[PDB]
RNA sequence: AAAAAUGUUCA
RNA sequence: CGAAGAACCUUACCUGGUCUUGACAUCCACGGAAGUUUUCAGAGAUGAGAAUGUGCCUUCGGGAACCGUGAGACAGGUGCUGCAUGGCUGUCGUCAGCUCGUGUUGUGAAAUGUUGGGUUAAGUCCCGCAACGAGCGCAACCCUUAUCCUUUGUUGCCAGCGGUCCGGCCGGGAACUCAAAGGAGACUGCCAGUGAUAAACUGGAGGAAGGUGGGGAUGACGUCAAGUCAUCAUGGCCCUUACGACCAGGGCUACACACGUGCUACAAUGGCGCAUACAAAGAGAAGCGACCUCGCGAGAGCAAGCGGACCUCAUAAAGUGCGUCGUAGUCCGGAUUGGAGUCUGCAACUCGACUCCAUGAAGUCGGAAUCGCUAGUAAUCGUGGAUCAGAAUGCCACGGUG
């Protein structure tokens, strides 16, 4: 198809960037790379957690790190006992000063990476696909939504006669670029090949 | 100076200070045919001036910059009668309907990826 | 189509006061450019002026509005039978077409310069050396003698 | 009904303000009395079988009692009263009007 | 990928400015276009070692030369990937 | 005198949260300069959107990187305390002169 | 209301 | 076209040198600070050496980094399946379509809606109707450009003011153009007529701009087992002293043909010689490199300036006025080749670019046939950028004329 990156649209209206910090052509490359390294380890060790956004401010080229969680469990009952360890990795990779700031999403499971990673994990334990997605679609509407639309891949069982699981639900426009829509990507993995996971949730307006 | 005019037409914008004095066109210490070579251009911008007859009775300085050759003269033509809608507001109608405070919007359009020009695309054959 | 489509109006030649003269520079347009075109216009104009102290403008006008095009063949439905309909040309478009042709005719007369062409060429008014006489013998030959209808 | 009053049902362009005005004025043209209800009446006198024939089918599938009169070319059916008559006359139609108004809230008085 | 093809590429850059570049660049007048003196000349053609003219800039996540951008230090797709997701400040679609 | 170069991406940033240093500087210094523009040093790219062939589709990029620089000029050299140590801002090139 | 065929096997 | 640059190197291909828990990963044990400068032979990979350094902490054992060796579990594979696939992209198609829920009709498949009468650029809006409601799409909502207002004035500006090395060269003024943040505006909104009094349409005005204003960006539910395992990701399959790995040379720039996509001319509406006119937008500290000196020249030296509305790249070209040549394959055109040079690189023989001179072609505007383009479009004339050590008649972008 001919497609357009969905949250790639609403940059500057209400959607931020993840590398916002001024810089020059020499270090543009370098600092970009530098962030993403540390992100890889992060998400995997914070897959005991449902994570929600990550952004960098470089306030003095001494980083910031404003990782988001949706569980507050990261910082309660391992209050810094945890977080230190993460900051430690930060220091290890980034040879400039290393500091960490943790934010919270009170939304538990709905919108952005939260329905992303959630629905992936289910496929990867081979929870009933048909019924699985259906429960995750009533859920997000319980907690309220103006409509959510997941789309996953077909070719179940490795073969194809047409049985691709689709989902639209609710109302999910994309004409108005000021009625603001969430989107994340994530991918499941199966022992017959990768399945796409793409979540398009309609909460928002400016 | 006692009447000013903008007029920005074909990417050239031209200052106009219409001064008290006498018919003459002084533009960058010269004339038209002196700030440029042979011109068709010179006649065209005198067209509003004979339209009801002026420039025998006031003096003007013009400082056009950038854009075209015709584009410069575009700017001259535009700003003089954006300073002669304010010298006369009776010919307000007779300048907008005579298309001299009308901005030309036929401006050069940009190139695209996969196209040679603004609309041009490759030829195909096989013989 | 469903709209009559034209475009912006060109300006009349400003140092002889004549739209026809300006539309004939356009005909001669060389490099995409009116400039190097206007030279030769004016060069051959003078040639004509010398031989013709009176207007040398009525040797364009007569020649080309003697020639009155009328022929093509189309078809339309009428009463439930289509018929092969011959169609007349409207008197305005006759004009519009005709002015061009004579000046189109240059750059093939195998001269050195467009002086010697357009000069000797244009001067004639009904005894043309231009395409105007050469289309006469086809337009009226055809029409109403091998054309079954208006 | 109460939105009507407010200036935010007639805000911005005419391609909104009078679009909302039209879409409501022609949505209580004849359906103004049907929004006063929330449910289903006990009775439903129709005059037709030429444009209320959907009533004489569907609401006798719900079993809601239809009383009725002829169109003079069809006999209404599904029904449980029907009358010989016409759908036009002032000794027919206009005459029956006044048994609506004086027998219905006048049934237990 | 091709881990192996990459591995190579890396080490060229160490020697590039540690046993070449100011070791080699030591030519001065008498060995360039200013002047000539065959002594010095032929004994600084004698080492070749590593060279940055035998080094491509490379993508640091592919190491192909095709469709390279200095500007981000990465290839075609390894720009576009990031950029679509809205990670990078102020890059936007053309729309003027 | 002093050159103050504010060079940042967004207009929501070169114009917003940048007034906090114009403020504090009035008292310590003796003048302010308002936010003077500059011809904006900008980019635009093209990256081939396909992973293989199809040059009919390439993603065409733009990127204004705005320049209103402000550029407070001070013969007063007592400005510096409340100017620079006190106040802070990131996402914006902060540059000072004599 | 302006002539005109032909399509190896297999989802 | 993938490939915005194939000398070697890259680069997968080839020929050769060379190796097999490995070139690349983790973990365990052994030895040893890491390293430093150097010798010989080899094409190099390397192999075999000579001296030199004795770091970081210690709880003195121990570690921390790292180097060599040992050993496997393992590792490696741009290898094969794009009909095992994700992701991406193209495609019809920027087409106005596409449905759904509820009710109803029909035994059902399905239908309705979504059809009809008008209308819209549009399943656009109105009227009507066993259809009633809702969702995706279309345009809308995002951008940008056409005026004018607001502010802010340095590296930018020069009205009006004086000075002037006469040069915005100086102060000076922020008016102005410009800059660039925030606005004003357009809404068939008004005016007439037309139209089912309906929706709506056509003219009119005013304006910078009317009736989807002009230019972007947006590809529906989907189809093409479309392309892409070699961008990347990956299911299975396969190779395992190797389909693995490391190095040197050669190839990817043959050629006996055929075709695609380009560039350049054939000329006076031009060519050449002179002088001369006006642009816009980008580039940039191993960076751009003025200047001034030499070099006919390419360019080399010498060296300032700028972190670039400062300085450098930087010098627009058609155009213009004059000089000429006369329609000749020439004064057109420029291939081919000879000889001499510049530069990037260790180094340019295959297969790097530029200049000087000499040699001076084919081609005399192109058949049958065939293609694009509706306006600042076609046309034409330059210009800059990327890529890039170093390779544009290529790609990308910008304005002039038209």
């Amino acid at each position: 198809g001919q497609k357009v990156h969905p949250n790639g649209i609403r940059l500057g209206i209400v959607k931020p960037w993840n590398s916002t910090w001024f810089a020059n052509t020499k270090e543009f490359a370098d600092n970009l790379d530098s962030d993403f390294k540390v992100r890889q380890y992060l998400t995997k060790e914070l897959a005991k957690a449902s994570v929600s956004r990550i952004v960098i401010e470089r306030p003095a080229k001494s980083i910031r790190v404003t990782i988001h969680t949706a569980r507050p469990g990261i910082v309660i009952g391992k209050k810094g006992e945890d977080v230190e360890k993460l900051r430690k990795v930060v220091a290890d990779i980034a040879g400039v000063p290393a500091q960490i700031n943790i934010a919270e999403v009170r939304k538990p499971e709905l919108d952005a990476k939260l329905v992303a990673d959630s629905i992936t994990s289910q496929l990867e334990r081979r929870v009933m696909f048909r019924r699985a997605m259906k429960r995750a679609v009533q859920n997000a509407m319980r907690l309220g939504a103006k409509g959510i639309k997941v789309e996953v891949s077909g070719r179940l069982g490795g073969a194809e006669i047409a049985r691709t699981e689709w989902y639209r639900e609710g109302r999910v426009p994309l004409h108005t670029l000021r009625a603001d829509i969430d989107y994340n990507t994530s991918e499941a993995h199966t022992t017959y090949g990768v399945i796409g996971v793409k979540v398009w949730i309609f909460k928002g307006e400016i | 100076n006692q009447y000013y005019g903008t007029g920005r037409r074909k990417s050239s914008a031209a200052r106009v200070f219409i001064k008290p004095g006498n018919g003459k066109i002084v533009i960058n210490q010269r004339s038209l045919e002196q700030y440029f070579g042979r011109e068709t251009a010179r006649m065209v911008v005198r067209q509003p001036l004979e339209l009801v007859d002026m420039v025998e009775k006031l003096d003007l300085y013009i400082t056009v910059k950038g854009g075209g050759i015709s584009g410069q003269a575009g700017a001259i033509r535009h700003g003089i009668t954006r300073a002669l809608m304010e010298y006369d507001e009776s010919l307000r109608s007779e300048l907008r309907k005579a298309g001299f405070v009308t901005r030309d919007a036929r401006q050069v359009e940009r190139k695209k990826v996969g196209l040679r020009k603004a609309r041009r695309r490759p030829q195909f054959s096989k013989r | 189509r469903r709209r009559v489509i034209g475009q912006r109006k060109i300006l009349p030649d400003p140092k002889f006061g004549s739209e026809l003269l300006a539309k004939f520079v356009n005909i001669l347009m060389v490099d995409g450019k009116k400039s190097t075109a206007e030279s030769i216009v004016y060069s051959a104009l003078e040639t004509l002026a010398q031989r013709s102290g009176k207007s040398e403008l009525e040797a364009f006008e007569v020649a080309l509005e003697n020639v009155r095009p009328t022929v093509e063949v189309k078809s339309r439905r009428v009463g439930g039978s289509t018929y092969q309909v011959p169609v007349e040309v409207r008197p305005v478009r006759r004009n519009a077409l005709a002015m061009r042709w004579i000046v189109e005719a240059a750059r093939k007369r195998g001269d050195k310069s467009m002086a010697l062409r357009l000069a000797n060429e244009l001067s004639d008014a009904a005894e043309n050396k231009g395409t105007a006489v050469k289309k006469r013998e086809d337009v009226h030959r055809m029409a109403e003698a091998n054309k079954a209808f208006a | 009904e109460t939105q009507s009053q407010d200036g935010t049902f007639d805000k911005l362009t005419k391609k909104e303000a009078l679009m909302r005005t039209r879409e409501l004025e022609k949505l209580e043209n004849s359906l103004g009395g049907i929004k006063d209800m929330g449910g289903l009446p006990d009775a439903l006198f129709v005059i037709d079988a030429d444009h209320e024939h959907i009533a004489i089918k569907e609401a006798n599938n719900l079993g809601i009692p239809v009383f009725a009169i002829v169109d003079t070319n069809s006999d209404p059916d599904g029904v449980d009263f029907v009358i010989p008559g016409n759908d036009d006359a002032i000794r027919a139609v206009t005459l029956y009007l006044g048994a609506v108004a004086a027998t219905v809230r006048e049934g237990r008085s | 990928a091709k881990q192996s093809m990459k591995a190579r590429e890396v080490k060229r850059v160490a020697l590039a400015d540690k046993y070449f570049a100011k070791r080699a660049e030591l030519k001065a007048i008498i060995s360039d276009v200013n002047a000539r003196w065959n002594a010095v000349l032929k004994l600084q053609t004698l080492p070749r070692d590593s060279s940055p003219s035998r080094q491509r800039n490379r993508c640091r996540q592919t190491g192909r030369p095709h469709g390279f951008l200095r500007k981000f230090g990465l290839s075609r797709i390894k720009v576009r990937e990031a950029a679509m997701r809205g990670e990078i400040p102020g890059l936007k679609k053309a729309s003027w | 005198r002093i050159r103050i170069r504010l060079k940042a991406f967004d207009h929501r940033l070169i114009d917003q949260a940048t007034a906090e240093i114009v403020e504090t500087a009035k008292r310590t210094g003796a003048q302010v300069r308002g936010p003077i523009p500059l011809p904006t040093r900008k980019e635009r790219f093209t990256v081939l959107i396909s992973p293989h062939v199809n040059k009919d589709a390439r993603d065409q990029y733009e990127i204004r990187t705005h320049l209103r620089l402000v550029d407070i000029v001070e013969p007063t050299e007592k400005t510096v305390d409340a100017l620079m140590r006190l106040d802070l801002a990131a996402g914006v090139d902060v540059q000072i002169s004599l």
